[PDB]
RNA sequence: UCUAGUGGGCCAUUUUUGGUAAGCAGAACUGGCGAUGCGGGAUGAACCGAACGUGAGGUUAAGGUGCCGGAAUGUACGCUCA
RNA sequence: UCCGCAUGAUUUAUAUGUAUAAAAAUAGAGGUAGGACUUGUUCCUACUCUCCUGUAUCGUAGAAGAUGGGCGAUGGUUGAUGAAACGGAAGUGUUUUAUUGACUUGUCCAUGAAAUUCCAUUGAAAUCUUGUGCGGAAUCGAAUCCAUUGCAUACGACUUUAA
């Protein structure tokens, strides 16, 4: 039950599954796309460790159309060499601060498998978070959303 | 052929062959218009699926880990010679006892086991 | 010869509403009121005791072992899985949790 | 669970208005996303600013400067019933004003039914003299002398030997 | 017997803080109550009547007072004495040291009431036939 | 064919510090279970444990870490006891790969009169004499190692000490 | 924490409901309950509703055939028990088998006089309803309803609660003598010191 | 080639493999070492407890 | 490029038209059933959650934790006697 | 067909101490020889014992529990006979009394448990009927069919009679 635009939004962000993560540049465009989409998926500002932790326990690259585990640095030169990243720390570098190649870096990111969160969610899920919900912006919540459900 | 798992040991009874004497057991995909079978609702049976299918490494295999080769003769005997850790021959039904005494005799020289030895 | 044991009773396997799970079987031990308390008792190791009509081996007492795995809910019920899961006919009988895997 | 933040905020500069005017208030919110929210929500009666036209400046947590004392608190609040909008005066006893606020939250979703979302303070004030305290059962605490039982429950539990299914005797009191 | 009241001693039942005594030296309301005791490791906080239980024991103490104060009045005054040469406190004590002991001590608590019964059997015996 | 070599390297069992030599134990399972015994040393993953056989019974043997409570009662002084003489093949088997049955008039032969030579008797006796007086001066120990354990009715094993 | 083979309840002071549920969960535990003095039993809520909805429950029956129609049982026991099986799955043979293990009694017959009788707090009506509320008496409810033996158990519960005061006395008279003798003993001093 | 995944938060060996100044990293660190003043503002005060 | 089946639809939200109204008839958007099993609403094509190869372990959604029934006769503040 | 000279099957055994019999209310006598005399809606007596429910009390050392002793009691526990009494709500149970047994761990002593040499097992003993060796004889039967009656009746069934 989902309506055409924001399943084509969720396509174009590579949310295809749920609790599925994506990471994405904050500009009017991915604003937009965020509000049209609001009930469907969560957003927030995430820290250095939610980065680290998303690319060490569930960083898997996207090389040759397949989703292949970052167990080693040869891969990520293999793949990113050309951008002068070379390894999971200078990978985690360009996620976190948003620098020239971020584009390239997070889309060789295949799209975080999250399992279910340790805990459950809140009493109803499909509210907005400011009404006490899980839908929505929920600025640094996303932090203890994703330790939740890594 | 170490460490055989079966997925499913039941043979896949067809639906309403116990109530009917005139539908056999044999598997008959139902195809019905209002087929709870065929829709797979709670508490009916199972269908036949490719998920069900067992390991390549252990299929065909019997539970002692080899596969069960026909022979009719000491000619068809005589071709495990080399695969004798892979295949046990197994008499055919309609061979003379005369011949199956022979055919005992071969396979205990060459080492091959029989499935239906005696 | 007295007791090593602590009683417990078989009460239900795993189940939803309408589905039941037979490869784990509820467990209510006697004297442990909490999840907490269930801490102890895990891994410990629980036996189902009863009779039967054949003699095997000279002893007419067969036993099924298993292993508490995790508590369940609030009130010290814990989760046990057996080398045989337990027949539902033995919903409230007694079980023999042992305290063979101790570490106190 | 609510916490109480000062949230200040003001209209983005534009051609015309190029020092907007700081606008400050106190709201009783479970997190800050919350309290920026019901911010906006409440600027947006009187003012024309809105999130998108709009930046919070700054937004920082209040606690209570004297936590262990009991106080008087008066609180002013509007809220909508099923059939109109009224206001009401309400006297809590309490050591913080956020308890104060959850305290009173409680009451009025267990008397007039009336949900959060229907409920706006007015104004959180405290009351030192009971000259201006006007509840008859708040002031009655005032006291110097006041004694009264233990309130009507069901006796001391007592750690986990309250837990078994049968008692020997009957309790006592 | 007991009532709520400044200065009335408490026992507490319910949260970390179990088994410590409090004298309530501020009424917040008719379910809620602000506590106190001279113990560095007690911090004056505000409890619920739920997870306390009134004791006998009743010290003069002006209402609000600071926690310096309650601790030199707590001195001054034999409240400490009070609580501890009473049957609640004995018997809780007991209770106590009876959860405090090891295999060791189970087995010589089984031969003293041993040797006990069998001189309370004696006793009662000649009592009885005099 | 060969399969491939494990990178599964053998590591020492460290223990719990609560099953130190000396320490009195409960036997859980077994044929001694209940019984009251002395740790003497630890092997790998077992404990050499004796009750002495003027109070216990029970000889010098093995027992696993998992399968004892260890007990809060006061040491039992064991620093003169040649610990180094009990290793596993002490407690091992004979060689029994080949000709070896369990039919009847095998159990006349495994009874402990015509069986269990010396140095076992004799250097007991010794250790015995040396460990007696720690007993001795210890007031109910001999009892209490004497006395087996038992669970009575109200006892919770996850809250009570030992 | 009672895993005992029998437990004998005193339903005086309890709440049907609340006492039926816990009987049913003993019953599906595994556990043999026998109840004694059911017409004791508490129902909330004043007479007049009881005894209207037990006319509510008395005028069902069965249209065509009285006979096979739903049975009405007046005694306070089998009120009690009609409870405890309609929290019972009685229709299967786990259910059968649990509401077989129920003995619910009026007053305390001799089997069960000289045994220990126990309470359940969590259905006691002194802890469960607030005080001033009125209540009903189940014992009454069934008189009034069609039960006939309600003045022939006071009458027995007369003779056994004097059979019971006596019994009392000459167990207290052994038990000062006993606490007599164990006061004097040296032994006291010494055992002190582990708590007992 | 890689058969099994190994998490680096909890395997070492792997920790070490990827990130080679996971070795040299440095955490808790004071950086306390003086008066450590207070910088709150009598107008911030005032704000704050404005009402 | 060749060809099959289809050319009776129905339900729900929202916007509506004709009718007193309808489980009525006729239109627009979206999601569904038809062809959708599974958990929940005691029961159910559409409602909520969620779309299904054979299994193990863990965690959840909607929905629940007196008993039937798996899970607190949980905590805190009040209201109500029918 | 009852007692024993005993074998076997089964359970108490849905067992592992699965031991525990006052009444009723809770702003109260909760009662505990409860005391206090003066058998009463009495005290200033006892007063902080009531309130932490049972986290209580009783029992609990010994080859699944053995062989021989010194001290301490002058008792306790478990059975069979004996004199009995009291229990009818389903009393099938509770006390008391003499003989006959065995232990007594209240305390100190000695010998002996092993190899069942790291767990997968639940023990001795007591009661009950059915099979076999019975000495002692057997204090002792009914129902139905076939008949009969009509106080009954389609047939069964029912009410009578019979030797």
């Amino acid at each position: 039950n989902i309506p055409p635009k924001a399943r084509k939004i969720m396509q174009l962000l590579r949310l295809i599954q749920i609790n599925n993560g994506v990471f994405v540049k904050f500009n009017k465009a991915t604003k937009e796309m965020l509000q049209v989409v609001e009930p469907y998926v969560t957003y927030g500002i995430p820290n250095l460790k939610t980065v680290r932790e998303l690319l060490y326990k569930r960083g898997f690259g996207k090389v040759n159309k397949q989703r292949i585990a970052l167990s080693d640095n040869a891969i990520i030169e293999a793949a990113l060499g050309k951008y002068s990243i070379l390894s999971i720390e200078d990978l985690i570098h360009e996620i976190y601060t948003v620098g020239p190649n971020f584009k390239q870096a997070a889309n060789f990111i295949w799209p975080f498998q999250l399992s279910s969160p340790l805990g459950g969610w809140r009493d109803r899920k499909f509210k907005h978070f400011i009404e006490g919900g899980d839908a929505g912006k929920r600025d640094e919540h996303i932090n203890s959303l994703v330790r939740k459900m890594l | 052929a170490v460490n055989i798992i079966k997925k499913r040991t039941k043979p896949f009874k067809r639906h309403q062959s116990d109530r009917f004497k005139r539908v056999g057991e044999s598997w008959r995909k139902p195809r019905g218009i209002d087929s709870c079978v065929r829709r797979r609702f709670r508490g009916t049976i199972s269908m036949p699926k490719i998920g069900y299918g067992n390991n390549k490494k252990t299929r065909y295999c019997m539970p002692n880990g080899l596969k069960a080769f026909l022979v009719r003769n000491v000619s068809d005997v005589e071709l495990l010679l080399m695969h004798n850790k892979t295949y046990a021959a197994e008499i055919a039904g309609n061979v003379s006892a005369r011949k199956r005494v022979e055919i005992v005799e071969k396979a205990r020289a060459l080492g091959v086991k029989v499935t239906n030895a005696g | 010869g007295h007791r090593l044991y602590v009683k417990a009773k078989h009460l239900s396997f795993q189940r939803s509403k309408h589905v039941i799970h037979p490869g784990t079987s509820l467990v209510k031990i006697e004297g442990c009121d909490s999840k907490e308390e269930a801490q102890f008792y895990l891994g410990k190791r629980i036996c189902f005791v009863y009779k039967s009509n054949k003699p095997v081996r000279g002893s007419k007492i067969r036993v099924i072992w298993g292993t508490v795995s995790r508590p369940h809910g609030n009130s010290g019920v814990v989760r046990a899985r057996f080398t045989h899961n337990l027949p539902p006919k033995t919903f409230g009988a007694s079980l023999r949790v042992m305290l063979y895997p101790s570490n106190v | 669970a609510l916490k109480e933040y000062q949230v200040v905020g003001r209209k983005v500069p534009t051609e015309h208005e190029p020092v907007p005017k700081l606008f400050r208030m106190r709201l009783f919110a479970p997190n800050e996303s919350v309290a920026k929210s019901r911010y906006w929500y409440f600027l947006k009666m009187i003012n024309k600013v809105k999130k998108a036209t709009g930046e919070i400046v700054a937004i920082n947590e209040i606690s209570e400067p004297k936590p262990l004392k009991a106080k008087v608190f008066g609180i002013w609040i509007r809220y909508d019933s099923r059939s109109g909008t009224h206001n009401m005066y309400k006297e809590f006893r309490d050591t913080t004003r956020v308890g104060a606020v959850e305290a009173m939250y409680a009451d009025m979703a267990a008397r007039h039914r009336a949900r959060f979302r229907s409920i706006r303070i007015l104004k959180v004030v405290e009351v030192e003299k009971k000259e201006d305290v006007r509840r008859n059962y708040v002031k009655q605490l005032l006291n110097p002398h006041l004694k009264f039982p233990l309130p009507h429950r069901r006796t001391g539990v007592v750690g986990l030997a309250g837990k078994k299914v049968f008692a020997p005797h009957r309790p006592s009191t | 017997k007991r009532y709520v009241e400044v200065g009335r001693v408490v026992l507490v039942t319910k949260g970390e803080y179990t088994g410590k005594l409090a004298v309530i030296v501020d009424i917040v309301d008719h379910k809620r109550a602000l506590i106190d005791s001279p113990c560095s490791e007690f911090p004056r906080q505000v409890i619920r009547y739920g997870s306390v239980v009134l004791t006998h024991i009743v010290m003069k103490l002006p209402r609000g007072a600071r926690s310096g104060i309650v601790a030199k009045k707590w001195k001054a005054q034999d409240v400490c004495n009070k609580w501890a040469s009473s049957a609640w406190a004995k018997k809780l004590e007991a209770k106590k040291v009876r959860s405090q002991l090891n295999d060791f001590d189970r087995f010589a608590v089984m031969r003293l009431k041993k040797q006990r019964r069998e001189q309370v059997n004696v006793a009662v015996a000649k009592a009885l036939k005099a | 064919n060969v399969p491939k070599k494990a990178r599964k390297a053998v590591r020492p069992t460290k223990l719990r510090a609560s099953l130190a030599p000396g320490t009195v134990c409960i036997l859980l399972a077994g044929r001694f279970r209940g019984k009251r015994v002395v740790v003497l040393s630890q092997l790998e993953d077992t404990l050499v444990v004796t009750g002495p056989y003027k109070v216990n019974g029970v000889p010098i043997r093995r027992v696993n870490h998992r399968y004892v409570i260890a007990t809060s009662a006061p040491k039992i002084d064991v620093s003169g006891v040649s610990v180094e003489k009990f290793t596993k093949a002490y407690f091992a088997k004979q060689k029994r790969s080949g000709p070896v049955k369990k039919d009847e008039a095998f159990f006349a032969e495994n009874a402990p009169k015509n069986a269990l030579p010396a140095e076992r008797i004799a250097d007991q006796k010794a250790v015995d004499a040396k460990l007696l007086p720690a007993i001795k001066a210890i007031p109910n120990m001999k009892e209490y190692l004497a006395a087996s354990f038992a669970l009575s009715n109200g006892d919770r094993p996850h809250l009570m000490k030992f | 924490s009672e895993f005992q083979k029998v437990v004998v309840i005193d339903a005086k002071g309890h709440l049907l409901g609340r006492l039926a549920s816990v009987v049913a969960k003993q019953l599906l535990g595994g556990q043999k309950v026998v109840v004694v003095r059911c017409e004791e039993l508490n129902i909330s809520g004043h007479f007049f509703r009881n005894k209207l909805k037990y006319l509510a429950y008395l005028r069902k029956a069965c249209r065509y055939n009285p006979s096979r129609g739903a049975f009405h049982f007046r005694a306070p026991s089998r009120i009690f028990q009609k409870a405890v099986r309609g929290m019972l799955p009685h229709k299967t043979a786990r259910g059968q088998a649990a509401l077989e293990h129920l003995q619910a009694v009026e007053g305390i017959p001799p089997p069960f006089d000289k045994q220990k009788r126990v309470v359940v707090p969590a259905a006691l009506r002194v802890l469960r309803l607030k005080p001033g509320r009125k209540y009903c008496t189940v014992g009454r409810l069934s008189s009034e309803v069609g039960w006939k033996y309600s003045d022939i158990v006071s009458k027995l519960e007369e003779r056994r609660k004097v059979k019971s005061a006596a019994f009392y006395q000459a167990k207290l008279a052994k038990q000062k003598k006993i606490a007599s003798a164990k006061a004097a003993s040296s032994v006291n001093g010494k055992l002190a010191e582990f708590g007992y | 080639a890689h058969v099994q995944k190994k998490n680096p938060l909890k395997n070492k060996a792997v920790l070490a493999r990827l990130n080679p100044y996971a070795k040299a990293y440095k955490a808790n660190v004071k950086l306390n070492t003086g008066k450590t003043p207070k910088a709150a503002g009598e107008k911030f005060l005032t704000v704050l407890h404005e009402n």
